[PDB]
């Protein structure tokens, strides 16, 4: 059997890379060397999508299996290792030839914008090249953004294509829904802050927010990717380095979170946009002013979470908008149903409380302070990172926790020593107040020496 | 691309905490890893001095936010790491998307595991320098920082992971000249035994090899 | 050779200039190095460990200068073989210095893990290696001792003070940190007679005393990674340096020079069966007076 799929192999597999050598698709597909090779390629080309690739393993290691039976067969038959050197024979077999970049580079030129260029043209050239950014692999997203850049052509020169030429051009109006689920499925596989920056700023520019689910599978994933993910956020707002480029990006993100809002203020009951949906992170969000929403937990989320950064830099409208209609002066929050059982459900846990405390903007601050369970008080204050002004006021909503019932506040603690030293701590670095707390811990500890 | 100066690293070498309050923040972000570790474990020195320094250190990185995730990176059992570690050893013998998509268990077991590989495939050659080992976590500029704190813990807290090894390794990864300084900038002492480790392994300058 | 080190470097930087030879320049510029390496040890303070880091980092660059430059000094005849090791061996001990007091400073820079001697299982390992380093360095002293044949009785008497220095930092190592339990010796020693022949010897003796008490106060006192351990090794290891180092004659001047011609039998092809006989014979020279400090009468030739 390994002889036969070395004897069969040099018809194709020595045969240059012209289409009807190994009749087209069919042939090919078979011949253990070109077989092997395609396999390969597609191989290269989450967490889920790794099982997959596992199961394609096993089902390779199958098949593996089967040939080798095949063969203990055959030498029965005759008288009445294979793997590696059927492999070595495919990557050895001299296929290819030829694609030489200048050839298919010129030739490619004629395609999108020469007189021969119409709509499959584009079409099909996106859906084989433009997928490619979603890939796993880094080296294929630069790749792939090289040869567009190159083909195709004051801030983010590189990328400028997608920001002043593409949707400028006739043939966006047609093809926008490919371009634009595919660069926001490749919002979460793309890595440098730039890049993100480049697509939420497209997205931001030249969406169908017209579309109702355009605009909410965008709003989606763009939460998805402000919530989830932070480590790129952190790098593309670092507070020690601002720059006026995420002053743009987050202009543009509170431009598109202030559209939905609006829009989703503007939805009435009784409408289509309210459905029975699969996803579960659905939640009917009604405002104290009688306006109705349904929007998703962790677009609410994103919209919190967007605040947490500070005012723009040249901007204050949106953010100011969208603060008052989030943080309301001198009014309650909404109240919010899951539609899973129409009962309400959390608004701020404890991994975005701490963010409202840790940010700067007052009003955000006071109402995370509302209304807060000594043992989120506990965890509150055992974090770092908070400022001095915040840390100083919940010492005092501590202190006035401990002044009101102690008795819950001394049931949950485990140990006393190390919050008292934190606590020392942080009064001392600048804080005011708290003292009391302080005072407690070292009733039941006084000092010892070291 | 920034290393630990040698103000940073003379002064965490010598523990001149009163020195360490005029460091500034991106310095700092470095040499945190080993000083959360030193305000927030058992002391094991007992003194009012270092109580005093340990609570001064406090004091320094109450201001920084960055804290926190490797607070979330202390906080896990590394007894179940050390035992998966292991016997995947004796078993032996896109990873920034699941990096961004996971709790710190999962990030330490799966960066352990790339580590304890890598060395595995140098200790098993003679040296030949398999500087291709593996570029997923060392490329990104977004996962250079946390990867770095956590590779700081993981070479720290599993003590079994041995310091020239891991330095040899990262002398075969891509990246890995940063992470080996920031790394001996968070354990100072280590840096004569490093430095002795990385010597004995090239014998010339191998006609300007790679 | 008393110590005074500043002055010296002053004097020896002043001779740079009027030297001709391009080997006594080197020389030269070696003594300035090493008068103002151990010039920086003089700034020590006790009980303060960073100023300890400090000035010996301090004293060891322009070390590391001086013994580059000494071994520029060396040529065919006369080679500086003494010196050279000498310089070395105390390179190794600033060194160790320097990695000993790191370590007791990395016992608080590096807090032990979540494991439940163990439990400090780095700063462990980390004395282990100075105890090692330690006794290398006694072993070596020894045999610069031992290749000492022509020196004077006090430049043995100084090169034995430093291996006893290294012995004496190993044994508080271990019997501090590593082998309490079974480290127990009495030190009832006739220290009456220690009759001391300089002003440093007696410092020696003094310092060596003084770290052996301070041992043995605290043999089981404590658990053995107390920052206590820490202060009792940086404080002999301060207290050692503070007495700054003193070259001696050796160093400086040779007298009853000798040595081997040792000719011997001379890709030499032989026989299995007939197994080799060999007659290896030898002079012994000599610079001037052959018998002034040591007599020899043996020639213990091992072969191998």
């Amino acid at each position: 059997i390994s002889t036969l799929y070395w004897k069969a192999w040099p018809l194709l597999l020595v045969v240059a890379a012209f289409n009807p050598e190994n009749i087209g698709l069919a042939a090919w597909e078979e011949y253990p060397t070109l077989k092997m090779l395609m396999e390969m390629v597609m191989t290269n080309n989450t967490l889920t999508d790794e099982e997959t690739r596992t199961e394609m393993l096993n089902r390779e290691l199958q098949t593996a299996q089967r040939e080798k039976q095949e063969i203990l067969a055959f030498e029965g038959h005759l008288a009445a290792h294979i793997l590696d050197q059927v492999k070595s024979l495919n990557q050895s077999l001299r296929l290819g030839h030829l694609l030489k970049q200048r050839q298919l580079l010129g030739r490619l030129q004629d395609l999108l914008l020469g007189p021969k260029a119409d709509e499959q043209t584009t079409c099909e050239v996106l859906d084989y090249f433009l997928r490619r950014l979603g890939s796993s692999q880094v080296a294929s997203r630069v790749l792939a953004m090289k040869g567009l850049s190159l083909v195709l052509s004051d801030v983010l020169q590189g990328y400028q294509w997608l920001l002043r030429d593409l949707p400028r051009l006739p043939l966006f109006d047609s093809v926008r829904s490919t371009t634009a689920l595919a660069l926001q499925q490749a919002i979460h596989m793309e890595t440098d802050p730039q890049t993100i920056s480049a697509y939420l700023i497209y997205l931001s520019q030249h969406t169908p927010v017209e579309e109702q689910a355009q605009h909410s599978d965008l709003a989606l994933d763009v939460a998805r990717l402000v919530v989830e993910r932070s480590t790129i956020m952190s790098h593309l707002f670092s507070k020690l380095s601002p720059s006026a480029a995420s002053d743009a990006v987050l202009s543009a993100l509170l431009s598109i979170f202030s559209r939905y809002v609006r829009r989703m203020r503007q939805s009435k009951e009784g409408e289509e946009v309210y459905s029975w949906s699969e996803s579960q992170d659905q939640v009917f969000l009604r405002w104290s002013s009688g306006e109705t929403a349904t929007m998703h937990i962790l677009v609410v989320h994103a919209m919190v979470i967007l605040l947490t950064l500070g005012p723009p830099r040249a901007d204050d409208s949106e953010f100011q908008a969208l603060l008052d209609i989030w943080f309301p002066e001198e009014k309650p929050l909404p109240t919010a149903f899951l539609v899973d059982t129409s009962e309400e459900a959390l608004l701020l846990p404890d991994w975005l409380k701490l963010r409202m405390i840790r940010s700067e903007v007052l009003r955000l601050v006071d109402a995370a302070l509302q209304d807060l369970e000594p043992q989120q008080l506990l965890l509150f204050v055992q974090s770092f990172g908070i400022p001095v002004s915040s840390m100083s006021k919940l010492l005092q909503f501590l202190d006035q926790a401990v002044a009101h019932d102690p008795q819950t506040l001394e049931q949950n603690i485990m140990d006393k020593n190390y919050m008292a030293h934190l606590v020392e701590v942080q009064h001392e670095r600048g804080a005011s107040g708290g003292q009391t707390f302080h005072s407690l811990l070292t009733a039941s500890l006084p000092p010892r020496r070291d | 691309l920034q290393f630990v100066s040698p103000f940073a690293f003379e002064a965490m070498q010598k523990v001149d905490v009163v020195c360490l309050a005029s460091l500034s923040d991106p310095e700092l972000r470095l040499l945190l890893p080993c000083l959360v570790r030193m305000a927030l474990c058992a002391p094991a020195d007992q003194s009012q001095s270092w109580a005093q320094d340990k609570k001064l250190i406090l004091r320094l990185l109450s201001g920084v936010e960055a804290v926190n995730s490797i607070v979330a990176l202390l906080s896990v059992d590394f007894h179940a790491l050390e035992q998966d570690a292991s016997k995947e050893q004796q078993l032996r013998h896109g990873l920034t998307l699941e990096f961004e998509h996971s709790d710190s268990p999962r990030r330490l077991r799966l960066v352990l595991s790339e580590l304890l590989a890598i060395m595995n495939k140098v200790s098993e050659s003679n040296g030949e320098f398999f500087f291709k080992s593996s570029e997923l976590f060392e490329s990104p500029v977004y996962l250079e920082e946390a990867a770095d704190v956590l590779c700081i813990l993981q070479a720290e807290l599993p003590s079994l992971l041995p310091i020239v090894d891991v330095a040899e390794a990262l002398l075969h990864v891509r990246n890995g000249a940063w992470f080996l300084c920031l790394l001996v900038a968070n354990v100072p002492d280590s840096f004569n035994e490093v430095c002795r480790g990385l010597i004995k392994n090239g014998e010339r300058q191998d006609e300007e090899s790679l | 050779r008393m110590g005074n080190h500043d002055m010296a470097k002053e004097l020896y930087q002043s001779l740079l200039t009027q030297v001709a030879s391009e080997h006594f320049y080197f020389w030269l510029n070696s003594l300035k190095e090493f008068s103002h390496a151990e010039q920086c040890l003089t700034g020590l303070q006790e009980e303060n460990y960073s100023s300890a880091l400090s000035c010996i980092a301090e004293s060891l660059k322009f070390y590391h200068k001086g013994i580059a430059s000494l071994t520029a000094a060396s040529t065919p005849l006369n080679p500086l073989s003494f010196q050279c090791e000498f310089v070395k061996l105390r390179i190794d001990l600033l060194q160790a210095f320097s990695q000993l007091i790191c370590t007791c400073n990395s016992l608080k820079t590096s807090p032990p893990p979540a494991i439940a001697l163990q439990r400090c299982g780095r700063i462990s390992n980390q004395m282990k290696q100075s105890m090692e380093e330690f006794r290398s360095l006694a072993s070596r002293y020894g045999d610069l001792y031992q290749a000492s044949f022509d020196a004077d009785s006090a430049t043995l008497r100084n090169v034995e003070l430093q291996q006893q220095s290294c012995l004496l930092i190993s044994h508080a190592i271990e019997a501090l940190i590593l082998d309490p339990e079974s480290a127990s010796f009495q030190e009832y020693g006739s220290t009456g007679t220690a009759h001391a022949d300089s002003e440093y010897e007696r410092r020696m003796m003094s310092v060596y005393n003084h770290v052996l008490e301070e041992v043995e106060s605290l043999n089981r006192k404590y658990t053995p990674v107390s920052y206590m351990h820490t202060a009792c090794l940086c404080n002999a290891i301060i207290a050692l340096l503070k007495v700054p180092l003193s070259f001696q004659r050796y160093f400086f001047q040779k007298l009853q020079s000798t040595s081997i011609k040792l000719a011997l039998s001379p890709p030499i092809a032989v026989q299995n069966n007939q197994q080799l006989a060999l007659k290896v014979e030898g002079v012994v020279q000599h610079g001037s007076k052959p018998g002034l400090f040591r007599k020899i009468q043996s020639v213990c030739l091992n072969v191998s």
